[PDB]
């Protein structure tokens, strides 16, 4: 999905 | 609440606390610039500069607080305001360059090697000039860069409400900053507004910068990572 | 002088004086996309005659060079005609009043390719305006700070500090309206910083617009010479 | 000059 995404939840 | 509950030396203790670093570039100075270059870099350096943004947005008093698709969207919107009001701001004691690094430092006649961004980078001289004649303050940064995190994207959208409430906060958070540096009544809300009414300036920049972002893009310029991809997707 | 002599109460009562009228529409007699077009064009080059003659009855403008007044009315021109849209479409929740004979919904925006995005942030600029009761009073005091800031980026003999001389004194009389309304300081502080908020958002809406504005006429969808020329100015 | 200019000027 959106990088932004997952990087969010790091 | 929480970051409701916080006063205002508080608020701004946290911004002030969870500012993110000044990177580098991987400027080489043994090859001479080219427009392709020129790109290449300042887009590795916005990458990188995009990670730890993330890392400050999530410091950024009630930002949590938010869905994880309201942080996405707050932040496709803001992204590259947010790095152009803190590139602005380290650029203030430079005047007529603008310190994108330490390694870095562009004046206007770099900027025309790459078509189309001289423009950009008169735009950007020209707010940071103007902060600098406004004397603006690091407590004062960080309040506006938080502002235009939770304003820019707020209206594309109760928890809109919970956003205000934040707002309204950081504005109580300038006031309070403004009374205690001496200004007088008058003075404290001509000098909102004068801040405020930046951050349309800075929208401005930001615009005229997507889209000269998106136009190198699509002439296969520079390559762009796929976080800036999907940012820059965003906006389109 | 003019502009600054002025009072809180005189200030707003130039702006109100000084208010255009709201003109009509050529409309009807269903619509096509060229037809659309044709309609919304039609209507903000004559909105923009009557704009110029407003910009010269804001207090401090006329004291301003013709290159200078050149320059903020390119820069500011969509904006103004926006705020203004917004504005009147302030009590018909879900859809924008552009003339009396032109009430348009929300669907209506897909009539032309790509404005729909644009019909949804004029709206939700609308709501906000309907969600912090908005009043006339306030709503010229912010098109006149857009009128002055939005294009107030030129060394000479500047002026520009006139300029923000008078942009000061319209903070001051947003902040009068709202002292005469009964806000609390705190209060007057956070509605200021609110209302300059959406001008953020409307400069966003009017960079979308001059996009759009552009696509449309880069590809012969017929706009006046004045229309050309002011798109022209942000090319 | 340009129509904006005449404009202002009538
Ligand atoms: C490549 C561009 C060059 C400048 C800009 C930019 C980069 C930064 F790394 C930064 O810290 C920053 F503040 C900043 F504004 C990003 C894009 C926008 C339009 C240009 O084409
Ligand atoms: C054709 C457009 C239709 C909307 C817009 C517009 C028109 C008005 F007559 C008006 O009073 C107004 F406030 C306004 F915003 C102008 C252009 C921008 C992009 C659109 O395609």
């Amino acid at each position: 999905h959106k990088i932004l995404h997952r990087l969010l939840q790091d | 609440s929480l970051a409701l509950s916080l006063t205002a030396d508080q608020m701004v203790s946290a911004l002030l606390d969870a500012e993110p670093p000044i990177l580098y570039s991987e400027y080489d100075p043994t090859r001479p610039f080219s427009e392709a270059s020129m790109m290449g870099l300042l887009t590795n350096l916005a990458d990188r500069e995009l990670v730890h943004m993330i890392n400050w947005a999530k410091r950024v008093p009630g930002f949590v607080d938010l869905t994880l698709h309201d942080q996405v969207h707050l932040l496709e919107c803001a992204w590259l305001e947010i790095l152009m009001i803190g590139l602005v701001w380290r650029s203030m004691e430079h005047p007529g360059k603008l310190l994108f690094a330490p390694n870095l430092l562009l004046d206007r006649n770099q900027g025309k090697c790459v078509e189309g961004m001289v423009e950009i980078f008169d735009m950007l001289l020209a707010t940071s000039s103007r902060f600098r004649m406004m004397n603006l303050q690091g407590e004062e940064f960080v309040c506006l860069k938080s502002i235009i995190l939770l304003n820019s994207g707020v209206y594309t959208f109760e928890e809109k409400d919970h956003i205000h409430r934040v707002l309204d906060k950081i504005t109580d958070t300038l006031i309070h900053l403004m009374a205690k540096a001496g200004l007088t009544l008058q003075q404290q809300h001509q000098r909102l507004a004068q801040l405020l009414l930046i951050l349309s300036h800075i929208r401005h920049m930001s615009n005229k910068g997507m889209e000269h972002l998106y136009s190198m893009k699509c002439k296969n310029v520079v390559p762009l990572s796929d976080l800036l991809l999907e940012m820059l997707d965003a906006h389109r």
